[PDB]
RNA sequence: UCCCGUGAACCAUCGAGUCUUUGAACGCAAGUUGCGCCCGAGGCCAUCCGGCCGAGGGCACGCCUGCCUGGGCGUCACGC
RNA sequence: CGCCCCACGAGGCGCCGUCAACGAGUCGGGUUGUUUGGGAAUGCAGCCCAAAUCGGGCGGUAGACUCCGUCCAAGGCUAAA
RNA sequence: GCGCGACCCCAGGUCAGGCGGGACUACCGCUGAGUUUAAGCAUAUAAAUAAGCGGAGGAGAAGAAACUUACAAGGAUUCCCCUAGUAACGGCGAGCGAACCGGGAGCAGCCCAGCUUGAGAAUCGGGCGGCUGUGCCGUCCGAAUUGUAGUCUGGAGAGGCG
């Protein structure tokens, strides 16, 4: 030796070979895009957002988060989203803002789905 | 199972006697019944106690003897009867004796 | 651990150690336990691979033969319960006691055992090079009780 | 048949060369951890005929405790009390040592289940027992007979609660006739019993 | 739609219609906010029948699982059998049988016979 | 607070909802005992304790 | 169409399923939806046939049996 | 009720006389503390001393001798009331 | 310049697995008071209780004499009646207080360790495989000779003859 010190050797270890898994069933997405979208919020300042700021305004789930929240924007409406910002409103449920690209239009959107 | 004409202790019961807990060795031996048999055939067996007279000797195996007399066995399976059984005709009148079927 | 197990044998050291226990460390020679382990190896017991065809082949003898021709094997036995009682019933020609037994009450009444029923006994180093005779991990003591006709001056 | 005479040889511990070996062991013992497994019983006989086996599932465990007496844990020495109870350092514990390091054993160990526990070494401040531990889920436990009846619901924490060897012993199981009659089923058993205020229907 | 036609189906088909339902669902919640009177009762009937067809999904996946692993492999904690924590730490019929061989000879020779008396 | 932790959020959300008249339709509701909602709660008056 | 039936029901009952965040509570903590690490169905382009976004799921503590990689002249046999 | 027929193994019974193996810092003793109806000490516990194999624990007054009655601890399981 | 074997101990998100917490009626273990009574109070009493700390089950605990008795003796455990408000214990004050015998309810006794296959670990676990699937079987590893299985438990037993 020449440090004074003794120090556990680098052993070697395995990963897990399970012989059988621990689960079974596959996760099922309950996140999924429905869920993460419940509905387009219809109050007459969520209308009049729609035109002066080319945003949809939806009520979406608790544990969404941004990222999927552009994510199912995306998959539904076949639209996306420049950019998204998220409140929780007092009453519980989480308010989120939608701003579109200027390539796709807030009214035509809101009318293909119908709100106004 | 059957159970032994003993005496009392105690100055104030000793002339008193009552059923015990089992029959000795000795008695099963003399009265011509192994061990390990005894209880199986509806005769207690304590090991503890000690014959110490004749008196109490011969009272308990006059017991072993009647209950022999008045016993039957059925077979351990249907048609083969082996030693120590007992004959289907008799046999089929065998009924459940109820209460104390040797008084003391 | 480590610290503990040089420790040991340096307060094994230190202390005065009983004549009962110092018997021990006096052990059998380089070239005479290597002349002993030499027989001790043709004496070797039988294996389990080497015992499953010694099983399989009398088939024949027991299914259709209805004979044993089979003969009395040697070999050295061993275990201390079993070696015990060979040499105190004296079948016991001679006795191999490894030096270094954990717990060492195990071995300790052995040699007055031996003495005084004058049977030979040496206590050769290595439990382990025992336990390797009789394919255990740990042995702790052998015996011979018979050897072939064709080795006993060699004995 | 060697364990005739090695539980000579334990019986005699006064002798020097059970002192030596003895003392050396003691050492050893002192400096390791109070809890620690052992590979095998250094008193292969006793553990024996405690019904210890060379067998998978059966460990064995060595456990160091204090000695000397239980003193009162009260804030100063202050029993705020009638004089009769107001002594603090010649009060001794109601459990022996032996149980105590199998109820050390027993709260460490969860997945065993305590069978015995036996002396192995003593000095002027600790006493190291082995206790012998058993595997319950281990299937070569649950295929032998002899010991089946120890992976049954009802033999939980023996130890914690008073059924082993010393378990009997400080209950005061260790006699039938008088001078023990009071502790069947148990000490608070029987006050129970003989407190009860039986008011028959028809008194 | 029913259940009896609905485990009738492919895995495929009845994803798929679970795809449906589910953007019915969105639909009516859509709905919901703005307008009313009869609609408004269809949500209740589109909630149960995606729940019908998620327990067909799961029924039926399960059911196929444990045909899969019932070829007596290990078989996973999910599809073990849960009765209580002492049921699965019981011992076998077979491991409470195990006597000693001096009990079994105890019980092949010296049995309990039957016997009466007054004979 | 202006800030409030998210726990304190979400169990001041609840008693919002907690604090509002019966239904109507609950009063005409047969073999019915609900008088009033008698749980109601007051800003000024009970404070919720947290 | 739920009405001489694959069948209503705030019905009964129970075997097939779901069972959010927690809590013995178990990745680390917690007046924090705080901060991590690993596997990875699936897709993208190819800075290679690699990397990015992942659906999900792991990662606590002591313990037993076994297995793997190891440490110490603690006991050694054999060797340079 | 039916097919399967029970041994050279084990048991029981009778005799013999040869062996006859039985649990250790455990019992047991002193002192302390608690507890008990248990009183020259009922159990338990701490510390010290510490065994026995023609022996050991009891027989409710400590003590030594003689005899007698009795049981075999320091490992384990066990419904019923 | 090493390859070996054992011991003892490491680290493994290794394979397979058991632990922890909850309920309080009843049950087991420890710990453990005083208000009160004694017309005060300090031993005693309250009480080997309340509170504290743990552990289980459908019951728990005990249980097959190192027993009681002094008899013509009986015979595991548990519970009820009687023993008995008795013997005893107690500033012999207040008070406290069992057991044997007997009658009933129910009754079941068992298995280990040690001397004992030594022509020969006859034993057990795990991986894999099969089938008839709470297990059985085969193969391969491991445990184990510091002793697994079998025989034995004092009432015996081991041997030998029938
Ligand atoms: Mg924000
Ligand atoms: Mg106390
Ligand atoms: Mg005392
Ligand atoms: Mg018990
Ligand atoms: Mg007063
Ligand atoms: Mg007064
Ligand atoms: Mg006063
Ligand atoms: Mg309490
Ligand atoms: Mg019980
Ligand atoms: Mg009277
Ligand atoms: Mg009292």
């Amino acid at each position: 030796r020449t440090s004074v010190t003794f120090h556990r050797p680098k052993t070697l270890s395995k990963a897990r070979d399970p012989k059988y898994p621990r689960i079974s069933t596959p996760g099922r997405n309950k996140l999924d895009q429905y869920q993460i979208l419940k509905y387009p919020l219809t109050t007459e300042s969520a209308m009049k957002k729609i035109e002066d700021n080319n945003t949809l305004v939806f009520i979406v789930d608790l544990k969404a988060d941004k990222k999927k929240i552009k994510a199912a924007v995306k998959k539904m409406y076949d639209i996306q989203a420049k950019k998204v910002n998220t409140l929780i409103r007092p009453d519980g449920k989480k308010k989120a803002y939608v701003k579109l690209t200027p390539d796709y239009d807030a009214l035509d959107v809101a009318n293909k789905i119908g709100i106004i | 199972p059957l159970r032994p004409i003993v005496q009392c202790q105690t100055r104030k019961y000793n002339m008193k006697a009552r059923a015990g807990r089992g029959f000795t060795l000795e008695e099963l031996k003399s009265a011509g019944i192994p061990k390990k048999l005894a209880p199986t055939i509806g005769i207690s067996v304590d090991h503890r106690r000690k014959n110490r007279s004749l008196e109490g000797m011969q009272s308990n195996i006059q017991r072993l003897k009647t209950y022999k007399a008045k016993l039957v066995i059925f077979p351990r399976r249907a048609r083969k009867v082996k030693a120590g059984d007992s004959t289907p005709e008799e046999l089929a009148n065998a009924t459940q004796v109820q209460g104390d079927y040797m008084p003391i | 651990v480590v610290r503990i197990q040089r420790q040991r044998r340096i307060l094994k050291q230190r202390l005065k150690v009983p004549p009962a226990l110092h018997q021990f460390t006096r052990t059998l020679d380089k070239n005479l336990a290597t002349n002993l382990f030499k027989m001790l190896l043709k004496y070797r017991p039988e294996d389990k691979a080497a015992k499953k065809e010694r099983l399989l082949k009398r088939a024949q003898a027991e299914a259709e033969g209805k004979t044993v021709e089979a003969k009395k094997p040697i070999v050295v036995k061993y275990g201390l319960n079993h070696v015990t009682y060979l040499i105190e019933q004296s079948k016991a020609q001679l006795v191999v006691i490894a030096h270094d037994v954990d717990p060492i009450e195990l071995v300790v009444w052995l040699p007055a055992l031996c003495r005084k029923m004058e049977v030979p006994y040496c206590i050769v180093k290595g439990k382990s090079r025992l336990g390797s005779i009789v394919h255990k991990k740990t042995a702790s003591v052998l015996c011979l009780t018979t050897v072939k006709n064709e080795d006993k001056l060699e004995f | 048949g060697a364990y005739k005479f090695v539980s000579e040889l334990w019986r005699r511990k006064q002798s020097d060369v059970m002192r030596f070996v003895q003392r050396v062991r003691c050492w050893e013992y002192r400096q390791q951890p109070a809890i620690v497994r052992i590979t095998r019983p250094t008193r292969p006989d006793r553990a024996r005929r405690l019904g210890f086996k060379a067998k998978q599932g059966y460990v064995v465990y060595r456990i160091r405790v204090r000695r000397g007496g239980r003193k009162r844990p009260v804030p100063k020495g202050i029993v705020y009390g009638k004089p009769k109870h107001q002594g603090i350092t010649q009060l001794k514990f109601q459990r022996n040592k032996r149980s105590v390091a199998e109820e050390r054993a027993g709260r460490r160990l969860g997945g065993l289940r305590v069978l015995n526990s036996y002396w192995v070494n003593e000095d002027s401040t600790y006493k190291y027992f082995e206790v012998i531990l058993v595997d319950v889920a281990h299937s070569a436990v649950r295929n032998d007979p002899r010991i089946n009846w120890l992976c049954k619901p009802v033999h939980k924490h023996r130890e914690l609660r008073g059924l082993t060897s010393a378990g009997k012993k400080f209950r005061g199981l260790r006699g039938k006739g008088h001078r023990h009659h009071k502790n069947r089923p148990s000490r608070r058993a029987t006050w129970k019993r003989n407190q009860t205020v039986s008011l028959r229907r028809y008194r | 739609v029913k259940a009896g036609e609905l485990w009738n189906k492919s895995k495929d088909d009845l994803t798929k219609q679970l795809a449906e339902l589910k953007t019915e669902l969105g639909q009516l919640r859509i709905q919901k906010v703005a307008s009313s009177g009869s609609k408004l009762n269809r949500i209740h009937d589109i909630r149960k029948s995606i729940a019908r067809v998620l327990t067909v999904i799961n029924a039926k996946q399960r059911a196929q699982l444990r045909l899969f692993y019932k070829n007596k492999k290990y078989a996973p904690l999910d599809l073990r059998a849960k009765q209580t924590r002492a049921i699965r730490r019981r011992l076998s019929p077979d491991e409470k049988s195990r006597v000693l061989e001096k009990t079994k000879k105890r019980t092949v020779h010296f049995p309990q016979r039957k016997f009466a008396i007054k004979a | 607070p202006s800030h409030k932790t998210f726990r304190i959020k979400q169990k001041l959300a609840k008693k919002q909802r907690q604090n509002r008249p019966i239904p109507y339709w609950i009063r005409m509701r047969t073999d019915n005992t609900i008088r009033y909602n008698a749980k109601r709660r007051h800003w000024r008056r009970t404070k919720l304790g947290f």
